[PDB]
């Protein structure tokens, strides 16, 4: 029971850690980028309809 | 009298030395007297918008004003015919040019008025005063529809001075002379009526009997009522083209129309083509279903100033027809075709759009479409009572909720069924999303269900939160994986399982199940319930499920086998069985536990 | 009195009206006049078709000898050679009077109960005299909604604005009903009224409202106006103006304590949308007027509790979150007005809870206010602790049970998994004509809170569970 | 398209049309609309560019008289490689089926680069079926769409999970996914096959599944083919 019960905690730790550190901030810069794009977007059609 | 082109850009004609037109009234444009609608009023001139193409219009043309809007012809001959957007006839159009094309600027009287009809008058006598929406009268059409019903058309009353026997007729023969202030009022067999102004009604009321799609998912978790709206996103999957003709061969339906508003154009020829060789065998055989219809085709190619004046044809014939005490039932085609082309009109007359370019008045046009529909006691001395219940189609372009269209029709609608992207993409028919879906005419139903099947509103209660509950499940049982689940959640797992794989799965390709009537669902939707109880209380009492399926076995078979009794059996014949099944499955648990 | 004075100098004096022959264009829902003396801006016209049907208006514009108009019913069979326009004199008003409750009326004050007119008792304008913000007081008291979740676990203090989040296909417009059918004073009617408005609503909706209001006797108080989807759509930003001024008529000038609820403030702003564009105005974000927040606020903000007089008005508007987005400029802007939110969740609705309410994200912030000795019972503050504690608790529990199992579970854990389904299926299920006051929740609040020990209940004060834990 | 039109309907011959860069067509008509100004649509496109493409798209199909038809195959180059664009969105309303052509595909040497996933042929229930192709035809394509979006899902998975937490169908689905975008779809540029010929190469496949697993399949068409 050891030898297993290291070996899941180990991987399970392991899982964690890669989630937290390399998965969520590419989805924040993500999202951020195409927060940014769609303001970007909505600019050029108030531009012409103002002319 | 008649004006002058002055300029012409596109389908938008500006007329000159008009004075006196109305803010919409019809006009006749050139020499080849195309069809326009005057739209915008500035000092004399007049912005008119033109039904045809516009090619070879030179200034100074004349200009000619009618001096009535936009009018839908109604009366006998309906039926069995097929419409462009504004009301043409198409084969009778194509049988006289004898071509294949369509000359542009070309009359053809709405009703043919070369056809004899049969005449019986009704029970009103000379000396008698008679008001707006009065049967007089009644005219055999087919056999499928036995009593066209006359009405003196609403906004016109008097007392009558001379009314025609019996006898044959046509619909330019004058057979009433009613007197108000001078006897200057004569009344064929049809009359006319605006497209934009609503049918006048004598009082609204509620709705309380539900339509029979066929479909067991809809009937079951999210019904709608005969005189009701709905919207339908579908992409074949969904089953747009499988649900049309079941509304029709099925459904109690005394009439139906059907608005093809920015159709493909093949599937507008599949259709023209594969109603006259569909049948039905209501009221014994009447074989022919078009007996029974109406159809407005539009192409996508038709002048776009054509394709907005199409869903008000529809809805001013199914409004007529309730008029005499029927059940209309519309099927719009696209709605977002339809939003489409009005956008098109906004930019071009030169407007400010509001959102994704819509022109901002979008919700307040689509509500006076849709909130024509609904039961209604009609107008007239003998008292009648009809609906019309539209059941429209949005398409979604991208996201299935962001769209300006599906926004607005979400605040005006009372039921809806959304599309999901993962049941079509594993090919699961019929493809609808019961996570965002509602029918608010739940409630309303309890009266007829408890007088009918009083037990059916707590099972569909305990069908949906066993779904939901899988769902809720899903995200942690996918993330970690089934290894901790306990004996009792894994049968709601494997239960939520076979009823999406046995109940809301259903092909209308087959004969078993094209059309499940409401008494075998409600049966079927028992025996499920059943079965998740029964499994739950053998877990309760003390019992590891991973064998007791095992034990179990066939009857786990015998209810996703459930679907195939045919209802052609009968009605009591299946009764039997379900009653054999339920039985068997209650044995078998309660002797499996030893 | 100064009545006698006032009144003869306003009435007992007639002015004829101008009628003019002069239309010179009409541009969509526009009709454009061309030699008018001396117009006047936000006036009111009526238009004589050429088949003798009439219509309404109001002016948008003014130029030199020029006034642009605009139709109510349409611009449908207007010529230019035919049609006339005559100016009434002012801006619209509403005959109000202090026996009009129990009337229905339709969007712009015409009644639609087969009755007769309101024999008004004076002309108020519809609109304007903000509230001097040093007449202010703050609130106190309760308001008795009748709801379990609402008067537990949040509070309305009579003085509050305090909207409702639903989204389109959630049961808001039964709990707005329900709401006005039960809603009323804490006990330990006489002064207590109710004004009903709701904009963009079915027909069927409509009926629904007319028949459950009077054949409950909700009638007996409320006033409600009606506008249904057909109705002009420029009449939908009358709609909330006649009922606030009738409200702050009643509550300011009769010592009522009146109650306001508005529904679909979403069709609102389309239908101030949709006006903002006649005047070609180029939309600000995702589509809507940049100026809408001074237009919410300028209603949100004639309620309130004032130092010279006992009445007060109560707010309670209902949104609808066009896709569940909280980010949507309607409810952001509606954040900085008003304080606290009441949210209607989707999933409980599934599950067949009824209220489906959600307390997790709720709040009031004005609840410590109207809670405490003297306008309840002493225990309210720190039950409505307990309880929401407790609720996180069993939903964290329920959340993480499937991963570890279950025998993995402390004590807490066990005892709040089978607290949380008894709470979610007694207490905020309540029945649609079922009615609960303040105490008989707070009891049964207490029937929930005994399943613990009396040791682990460690935010309830030592005084208060002295007393109320054992019965 | 008049030539086109002269040559199905006035002569009687069966006519094939292409073209090539509808997207260099919309380009031109969003010049020349900015040219003269206008209320412009999205991204600057001309608020009729519906109802003027729809004049373009909507000649083709058989008639009652002749013995001629026209088919159009208009090749299109997305901008982006997102089927949003107002140029192929559109055409989407108006066509009959898409013919995806996918950069991963290619990237990876398959030819042709064909991502059937979100394709489509809207009359392909008419044209295939008994009488007129194998019995089998109306299934074997659902049964392989289904098992591709199940592959594709469980591949996507993998990433964050691990191999580990796959399921047998998980398992499965990878190696099928692997084989059939390998065999299946790889073929050479001048290799002919019939419909008979690609209906065996695909029933090859499904034999990997237990009959058990083919649940979008008939149940006599599973018993007289898939002994074989």
């Amino acid at each position: 029971a050891f030898i297993i019960l290291d070996e899941v905690i180990k991987v399970t730790n392991r899982r964690v850690n890669a989630i937290e550190h390399v998965i969520i901030p590419r989805t924040e810069n993500t999202i951020a980028y195409i927060n940014s794009e769609l303001d970007e977007l909505d600019r050029e059609e108030f531009y012409r309809l103002k002319k | 009298e008649y004006g002058a082109i002055y300029s012409v850009s596109g389908p938008v004609v500006i007329a000159e030395n008009m004075i006196g037109c109305a803010m919409y009234e019809l006009v006749k444009v050139g020499h080849d007297n195309l069809v326009g609608e005057v739209i915008r009023i500035d000092g004399d001139k007049a912005t008119i918008q033109v039904y045809e193409e516009t090619a070879g219009l030179t200034v100074g043309d004349p200009v000619l004003r009618t001096g009535k809007p936009l009018s839908v012809e109604l009366g006998p001959g309906l039926m069995e015919t097929i419409y462009d957007g504004i009301q043409r006839p198409l084969k009778a159009i194509k049988e006289e040019s004898q071509s294949i094309y369509i000359p542009r600027g070309i009359d053809t009287p709405a009703l043919d008025r070369t056809i004899k009809w049969q005449f019986t008058p009704g029970k009103f006598q000379v000396g008698d005063h008679i008001s707006g929406g009065d049967i007089y009268g009644s005219v055999f059409e087919n056999s499928l529809i036995s009593s066209h019903k006359i009405l003196l058309p609403p906004r016109s009353r008097g007392t009558i001075t001379w009314i025609a026997p019996a006898g044959e007729y046509t619909l330019d023969e004058k057979i009433l002379e009613v007197e108000f202030d001078g006897k200057k009022s004569d009344f064929t067999l049809y009359h006319t009526w605006p497209v934009r102004v609503p049918r006048p009604v004598t009082e609204k009321l509620s709705a309380d009997y539900p339509l029979l799609t066929g479909q067991r998912v809809l009937d079951a978790l999210f019904p709608c009522v005969q005189g009701g709206t709905t919207c339908i996103p579908g992409a074949f999957g969904c089953g747009k083209t499988v649900i049309s003709q079941s509304l029709s061969k099925y459904s109690n339906s005394d009439a139906i129309i059907y608005v093809g508003c920015g159709e493909r154009g093949n599937e507008m020829a599949e259709v023209l083509m594969e109603f006259p060789e569909l049948y039905t065998e209501m009221s014994g055989t009447k074989e022919p279903i078009m007996k029974r219809t109406t159809l407005v085709a539009n192409t996508s190619n038709m002048p776009v100033a054509a394709r907005e004046a199409s869903i008000y044809t529809g809805i001013t014939l199914a409004e007529y027809f309730r008029d005499q005490g029927k059940n209309v039932s519309m099927i719009a085609d696209s709605s977002s075709r339809w939003a489409e082309a009005l956008r098109e009109i906004s930019g071009r007359l030169g407007e400010m759009p509001a959102d994704q370019g819509f022109p901002a008045y979008l919700g307040a046009k689509l509500a006076s479409f849709y909130e024509r529909a609904g039961k209604a006691v009609a107008l007239g001395s003998p008292d009648r009572t009809g609906s019309v219940s539209i059941v429209a189609a949005v398409s979604p372009a991208g996201g299935d909720f962001s769209d300006p269209v599906t926004t607005a029709t979400l605040g005006i609608t009372q039921v809806f069924w959304g599309l999901d992207k993962k049941l079509a993409q594993r090919k699961h028919f019929p493809s609808i999303n019961t996570s965002v879906s509602y029918s608010k005419y739940t409630n309303v139903l309890n009266k007829f269900y408890d007088s009918n099947y009083p037990e059916f509103p707590v099972l569909r209660d305990r069908m949906k939160e066993i779904l939901s509950n899988a769902e809720e499940l899903e995200q942690v049982v996918q993330l970690v994986g089934k290894s901790a689940l306990s004996d009792s959640d894994k049968i709601t797992l494997d239960v939520a399982t076979l009823i999406k794989e046995d109940f809301l799965q259903q092909n209308g390709y087959s004969t078993y199940d094209a059309f499940c009537p409401i008494w075998k669902t409600f049966d079927m939707m028992r025996a499920f319930i059943s079965y998740h109880d029964e499994a739950q209380k053998a877990v309760a009492n003390g019992a590891n499920w991973s064998k007791l399926a095992d034990s179990t076995g066939d009857v786990k078979h015998a209810v996703s086998s459930s679907k195939f009794f045919e209802p052609s059996r009968g009605e009591k014949e299946v009764h039997g069985e379900f009653e054999k099944l339920l039985s068997t499955m209650q044995e078998r648990f309660a002797e499996s536990t030893d | 009195f100064a009545i006698n004075k006032k009144a003869v100098e306003q009435g007992f004096n007639v002015k004829p009206r101008l009628n003019y022959n002069t239309v010179s264009g009409v541009n969509g829902p526009l009709v454009i006049l061309e030699k008018v003396k001396f117009p006047r801006y936000n006036e009111i016209v009526n238009l004589t078709l050429p088949d003798g049907t009439v219509r309404q208006g109001q002016v948008l514009e003014i130029r030199g000898d020029r006034a642009i108009v605009q139709v109510f019913e349409g611009t449908s069979g207007i010529d230019v050679k035919k049609t006339t326009v005559e100016f009434t004199g002012e801006s619209l008003r509403i005959p109000v009077s202090e026996d009009m409750l129990g009337r229905i009326f339709d969007g712009s004050g015409r009644p639609i109960d087969n009755g007769p007119k309101v024999f008004a008792e004076d002309y108020l304008d519809i609109n304007g005299s903000p509230i001097n913000p040093y007449a202010r007081i703050y609130p106190e008291e309760m308001i008795s909604t009748g709801v379990s979740a609402i008067d537990t676990m949040n509070s309305i203090a009579r003085g509050q604005k305090i909207p409702i989040f639903s989204a389109s296909g959630l049961p808001h417009n039964e709990i707005a009903a329900q709401i006005c059918r039960q809603a009323g004073l804490v006990r330990p009617e006489e002064n207590f009224s109710i004004v009903f408005a709701a904009m963009g609503v079915n027909l069927e909706t409509a009926r629904f409202f007319k028949q459950d209001f009077e054949e409950n006797g909700s009638l007996e108080r409320t006033s409600l106006f009606l506008n249904l989807a057909n109705d002009p759509t420029i009449e939908r930003i009358i709609t909330p103006r006649l009922a606030l001024t009738t409200a702050e008529y009643l509550a300011y000038q009769t010592e009522r304590h009146v109650l306001t609820i508005l529904t679909d403030m979403s069709s609102y702003a389309d239908a101030l949308r949709e006006v903002s564009a006649a005047r070609e105005e180029v939309p600000g974000r995702r589509g809507y007027p940049g100026y809408m927040y001074t237009d919410l606020s300028t209603i949100y903000e004639r309620a309130g509790r004032v130092e010279g007089r006992n009445g007060s008005i109560t707010q309670i508007p209902i949104l609808t979150m066009p896709n569940d987005d909280i980010t949507h400029p309607i409810p952001d802007l509606t954040g900085y007005i008003t304080e606290g939110q009441i949210f209607v969740d989707r999933q409980l609705h599934n599950k067949g809870i009824y209220p489906p309410i959600n307390v997790l994200p709720s709040l009031s912030r004005l609840m410590k206010s109207a809670i405490g000795e003297g306008m309840t019972r002493k225990d309210h503050g720190d039950v409505s602790n307990q309880l929401y504690a407790k609720y996180a608790i069993g939903k964290d529990a329920a959340a993480m049970k499937a991963v570890v199992g279950e025998e993995a579970l402390s004590i807490e854990d066990k005892l709040s998994l089978e607290f949380l389904e008894k709470f979610e299926k007694t207490f905020i299920t309540q029945g649609a004509y079922e009615d609960r006051t303040v105490f008989e929740s707070l009891d049964q609040a207490w029937s929930l809170l005994r399943i613990y020990p009396k040791e682990m209940l460690n935010r309830i004060s030592p005084k208060i569970l002295d007393e109320f834990y054992d019965r």
